């Protein structure tokens, strides 16, 4: 055999996808954008 | 009425016992015996009766015979001992009825001004509960004929009591207890479906008895008019019950639900001591 | 095997069925039958969970998410993180996020970027109808999100290029059955909508013989199980 060479060397699991894009982008998303109805 | 009857299957051995005591004898025709009853309310109720001897000849069907000194003097032995009991009719064992059996009742309602008569079986196989009821009185007729003089089936049943059945349910040894769960239900599909539409095809068989015969009374007073209380169902073809699936979907919703949670509960019950006690008596065998 | 399929009377060591019916389950991958292939590679995935710490599960895992990827729709994979894993890069944690995104230049930046590891991948019919799952990732979530949505939003919005070739993937979509969508091709409408009768009258009460079927035979099961003392 089972090793041959290898023994000398509700949670993220589920989220991480759609928490990468809570992990790069749209950080003050509806704060910028919730700004475009009063900025613009 | 007469609402209904109450008897106990105690008077029905003391028609038992005495159908013992004329089957050793030459039996001509059959059994006419007392029935007293306790007469209370509109209901009915009998704890006990007696017998008398009887013959009869059946050629104008009018020489029969009771001793009605032996029947007050019984009954002056019966009323003393129990204050309770009083007659309330009469019985026969042989299970069809016949002309005499008015003259039978109203020659014995001088002494209460009804006379019930039982109709059983010793031998019963086919019918339902073997106790009947009639009562003689008149609908006069449509046509109005001089005192049409009529018997009235008035419904009737087995009655009870507290600690009657210590000899039955001891007796018989057979009873299965809460047979609910199992093939109880398919007795009563098989004896329903068959016992029930039997029945109707005699009742059809008598519809072709008023098509070749049955002109004597050929009944359109009650005939159509309760099996207009039958046809309010009419369920003919196409069937028409559109407005009954939803209905059928809304009955069949909450018993499937609890199949489905209750039932997964069961699977939920199983496996635990399941699987527990099933490695304990594997992994601790040795 | 297809003419002479004979498998255990009696299931072995669970080590030992678990890996076979990821082998079988694994064949079924590239024989595209996806209903079954769910279930016994979740089943096999869940069913060896003792392995070496370096790894032999996230190649089990890794080698067994593919054609989930590849079902048009996947949840977000296991639930139990692993960093080794995260330092092998193994099952393409990027790769599925281009996938959950409508992304194309990045998604073939990853199949363009990444092709020493697409040979570890050996399974490249994944890209050809996964390009496709992008798509319909695309169309799925926009459709999924709309109540109507039509061919002038979507079309050209997932730059689609023309109104037919929208009428093509919602007419592969349809033949999906995915979405309960309509299109006018007089002027350029879709004029897309939802079904109704989303509730409880006949399709839960129909589910229960599978879930109640489900429970009789692990009654069945617990039984068979008593009867071994």
């Amino acid at each position: 055999m089972s090793e041959k060479k290898q023994p000398v060397d509700e949670d993220n699991w589920d989220d991480d996808n759609v928490e990468d894009d809570f992990s790069n982008q749209l950080r003050a998303e509806l704060e910028k954008h919730g700004y475009k109805m009063e900025t613009s | 009425a007469v609402q209904k009857v109450v008897v106990h299957p105690l008077v029905l051995l003391s028609v038992v016992d005495h159908f013992n005591r004329i089957g050793k004898v030459g039996n001509q025709k059959r059994v006419v015996g007392v029935l007293l009853g306790s007469w209370q309310k509109k209901v009915l109720d009998v704890s006990n009766s007696f017998a008398v001897p009887f013959d009869e000849d059946d050629k104008d069907d009018s020489v029969w015979f009771l001793d009605h000194d032996y029947l007050e003097n019984m009954y002056g032995m019966f009323k003393k001992v129990n204050a309770r009991e009083r007659i309330v009719g009469w019985y026969h064992t042989g299970p069809k009825l016949h002309k005499n059996d008015i003259a039978i009742n109203e020659l014995m309602k001088r002494y209460c001004p009804n006379s019930v008569l039982v109709i059983i079986d010793v031998k019963p196989k086919d019918l339902g509960l073997p106790t009947e009821a009639y009562i003689s009185v008149e609908e006069v007729h449509d046509d109005g004929t001089p005192t049409s003089k009529t018997f009235e089936h008035v419904t009737s049943e087995i009655g009870a009591e507290e600690a009657e059945e210590v000899g039955v349910e001891h007796l018989l040894r057979d009873i299965k207890d809460t047979t609910v769960g199992t093939l109880s239900q398919r007795i009563t599909n098989q004896v329903h479906g068959l016992k029930g539409l039997n029945s109707k095809l005699l009742d059809i068989r008598s519809y072709l008895e008023k098509v070749a015969t049955g002109k004597l009374p050929i009944n359109h007073q009650i005939i159509y008019q309760l099996q207009d209380v039958f046809n309010l169902l009419p369920d003919v073809s196409l069937q028409e019950f559109v407005k009954a699936f939803y209905l059928k979907t809304n009955d069949q919703m909450v018993v499937v639900y609890l199949a489905s949670l209750i039932r997964s509960v069961v699977a939920l019950h199983n496996l635990i001591n399941n699987k527990i006690a099933n490695r304990d008596a594997e992994k601790k065998e040795g | 095997k297809l003419v002479s399929k004979s498998v255990f009377p009696e299931q072995a060591n669970n080590n030992e069925w678990a890996r076979y019916l990821y082998y079988t389950g694994r064949i079924k991958a590239i024989q595209l039958e996806y209903s079954e292939a769910r279930r016994t590679m979740t089943n096999a995935l869940r069913k060896a969970p003792q392995h070496t710490a370096v790894g032999f599960k996230q190649t089990v895992h890794k080698l067994l998410i593919v054609v989930e990827l590849l079902l048009g729709e996947i949840p977000d994979r296991l639930q139990f993180r692993q960093p080794s894993l995260k330092r092998s890069l193994m099952p393409y944690f990027l790769l599925t996020q281009a996938v959950r995104t409508g992304n194309l230049a990045k998604f073939n930046q990853v199949l363009d970027q990444f092709g020493e590891k697409f040979q570890a991948d050996g399974t490249y019919t994944l890209i050809i109808r996964l390009r496709h799952n992008v798509i319909k990732t695309g169309v799925r979530m926009i459709s999924l999100s709309y109540s109507r949505i039509s061919l002038a939003d979507i079309a050209q919005k997932l730059q689609l290029d023309s109104p037919e070739d929208a009428e093509f993937i919602v007419a592969k979509a349809i033949r999906d059955g995915v979405i309960e969508a309509s299109i006018n091709h007089e002027k350029g409408y879709v004029q897309s909508k939802e079904m109704i009768d989303i509730y409880s009258t006949r399709e839960p009460q129909l589910a229960f013989h599978q879930r109640i079927s489900f429970c009789l035979d692990i009654h069945n099961m617990s039984v068979k199980a008593m009867r071994f003392p």
